[PDB]
């Protein structure tokens, strides 16, 4: 059981979709995280590792 | 040995002829005719087209017309119309309507719905005139509030007397309650409607009050009848949810309920039975004395009662030699019909543990320690000592 | 009258930016076109 | 030719309108029977050939 | 286990042909609604059901 393409006159499965999408978001903002000077690699290292 | 032979020789003989009966006669129905009825059916199917929209018939309008309001969601003015009759027809019965052009063509539902299916049952009662003792005088309650006006009108005459309608059975679970009412139910031979109170609830709305309608509906058709809305509580003074999708839902629903049962006339042949939880889980007054005759409160087997309930299982077993009856009844503390049955299946799955065919000493033993230790308190006697 | 009416909808999820997931306002889910007439730079997530 | 006869095949079928799904609560003596489709009405509406 | 083992079969096969009974029973009922005085309703009736009047 997954998302797929029905055509809208045939109303038939011509196409198949991700599931991935009609779902809800993976990452509400952008993928690659904001901070790139970082205070995570800078700001305790210890415990992050 | 013997007498399973005489049940096989009554059963085989007369239900195999009775198959074979009846699908000769399929055929054999048909070629005593050949003009005249099968004219009439011929033009029944020029007229009525396929496939046909249900409809629900609201009311008649006398002038060879009706209302109809449909699944189709707006409503008709339809005509009555083509082999149906102004008298064949009642309102609130179903309608089957033409596809192109609605019109009442007929009817060969009268009151055919799902709902409908899953109350009526064609099953057989598990409990056939208490067949499993205890609760003698409390059947001997249910007996003369139900079954009596429907066996003995007369007595109820000479006493001049409006005879009873309907039964509450309530309080305990594991007391065989539901049980019965389906005892009395097989006693009479009554038509019974297991119909659940809880399922005719449902998220989505405004379904709900149709049903109620139904049952008094189809319980008056077929009458004599015994209803058995079991489980009244859920729909009771309780809410669907606390947010939404639901506020209206148990508050229709109930009342609609009440309406139709006093609605009647005060009946004794149309009896209802109200299975519930307690009183406690429904509303204060339901509808409310001098209607409802008669309560019966379930309250735990004693001594005499569970010891009844307990003979019953243990011969259906092997074995009774080993430990007396009374030695079962003596270690076994007051507790409800459940748990006396409970006490039973441990035993045989005890037996099964030792791998043996006999239901030992030993296994009765550990079987009433166990049930025992559930369902426990000890501050009845903690308080005293 | 020759304009004709249209219906709207909302972005519901981007696919591609060739096809993009619509949410109607009229009812069902749909997946759209695009055509030369919007700019698909401001077509994104939840733009109606 | 088996290859274009069978896609020219199911192409054809989704011309052709589409199909439904419900079960069958009663039967009926007129030739028909008496469907409940899934998110619709009740129906009674006539039989295939093969049944 | 003779005197209960074949007899238990024997009981199977009686439920089984009486569920199979049942079936054949439901599939043909009670002919039609063909009544005599509305089959005089039906010559107004062909005419009202084709036009456009309900
Ligand atoms: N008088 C009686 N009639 C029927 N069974 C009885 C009687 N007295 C006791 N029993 C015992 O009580 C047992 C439990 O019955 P059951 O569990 O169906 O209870 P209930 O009160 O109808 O419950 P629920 O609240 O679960 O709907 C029966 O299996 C039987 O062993
Ligand atoms: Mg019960």
């Amino acid at each position: 059981s997954m998302s797929v393409a029905l055509h809208r006159h045939s109303n038939a499965l011509v196409d198949i979709l991700p599931p991935d999408s009609d779902s809800s978001i993976s990452v509400m903002g952008e993928n690659e995280k904001p901070d790139v000077t970082y205070a995570d690699v800078g700001g305790l290292d210890m415990q992050k590792q | 040995t013997r007498c399973k032979l005489k049940l096989l020789r009554m059963e085989r003989i007369k239900d195999h002829l009775l198959l074979e009966e009846e699908f000769v006669s399929n055929s054999e129905i048909l070629k005593p005719f050949e003009k005249k009825q099968e004219e009439e059916k011929k033009q029944l199917e020029e007229i009525r087209g396929n496939p046909l929209s249900i409809g629900t018939l609201e009311e008649i309008i006398d002038d060879d017309h009706a209302i109809v309001t449909s699944p189709t969601m707006p409503d008709y003015y339809v005509s009555i119309l083509s082999f149906v009759d102004k008298e064949l027809l009642e309102p609130g019965c179903s309608v089957l309507l033409h596809h192109k052009t609605m019109s009442i063509v007929g009817v060969l539902q009268d009151d055919a719905d799902p709902m409908v299916s899953v109350m009526k049952m064609d099953k057989s009662p598990t409990e056939s005139y208490s067949d499993i003792g205890g609760l003698e005088s409390q059947i001997q309650e249910i007996k003369e509030s139900v079954e009596l006006p429907l066996t003995h009108p007369e007595l109820y005459e000479e006493m001049g007397i409006k005879p009873p309608k309907g039964v509450i059975l309530y309080g305990a679970p594991g007391t065989g309650k539901t049980l019965l009412a389906k005892a009395v139910a097989n006693q009479t031979s009554a038509t019974f409607l297991r119909i659940v109170g809880s399922e005719l609830i449902q998220k989505y709305l405004g379904d709900g009050p149709r049903l109620c309608r139904q049952i008094f509906k189809v319980a008056g058709e077929n009458a004599p009848s015994i209803v058995f809305i079991d489980e009244i509580d859920a729909i009771g003074t309780k809410r669907y949810d606390s947010n939404s999708g639901g506020e209206r839902e148990i508050q229709r629903t109930m009342l609609e309920l009440l309406n139709q049962l006093d609605g009647f006339d005060d009946r004794g042949d149309v009896k209802v039975i109200m299975a519930t939880n307690k009183i406690e889980t429904l509303d204060p007054a339901l509808i409310r004395p001098g209607r409802i005759d008669r309560k019966i409160l379930f309250e735990n087997p004693d001594l005499s009662t569970k010891k009844k309930i307990l003979g019953i299982h243990t011969s259906k077993m092997n074995l009774s030699e080993d430990v007396n009856l009374e030695t079962l009844v003596t270690t076994k503390d007051d507790l409800s019909g459940a748990d006396i049955q409970a006490m039973c299946t441990e035993a045989g799955l005890l037996a099964l543990r030792e791998r043996r065919m006999q239901v030992t000493a030993e296994d009765f033993k550990q079987a009433k320690e166990r049930v025992m230790k559930n369902k426990v308190e000890e501050n009845l006697e903690g308080l005293y000592l | 009258l020759q304009s004709i009416g249209q219906l709207i909808g909302e972005v519901m999820k981007e696919l591609s930016e060739e096809k993009y997931i619509v949410k109607a306002s009229s009812g069902p889910r749909y997946i759209v076109g695009v055509r030369n007439s919007v700019d698909r730079s401001k077509l994104k997530k939840g733009v109606r | 030719n088996d290859k274009v006869r069978f896609i020219k095949d199911e192409l054809r079928l989704l011309q052709e309108p589409g199909s439904y799904v419900g079960e069958v609560i009663k039967i009926v003596s007129d030739k028909k029977v008496l469907v409940k489709v899934q998110p619709e009405g009740k129906y009674i509406v006539d039989v295939a050939k093969d049944i | 286990a003779a005197p209960y083992a074949a007899k238990l079969k024997q009981t199977e096969n009686d439920l089984k042909d009486i569920e199979a009974r049942i079936k054949e029973k439901a599939g043909v009922k009670e002919s039609d609604t063909g009544l005599a005085p509305s089959h005089l309703w039906d010559i107004m009736g062909d005419r009202q059901r084709l036009g456009e009047e309900h």
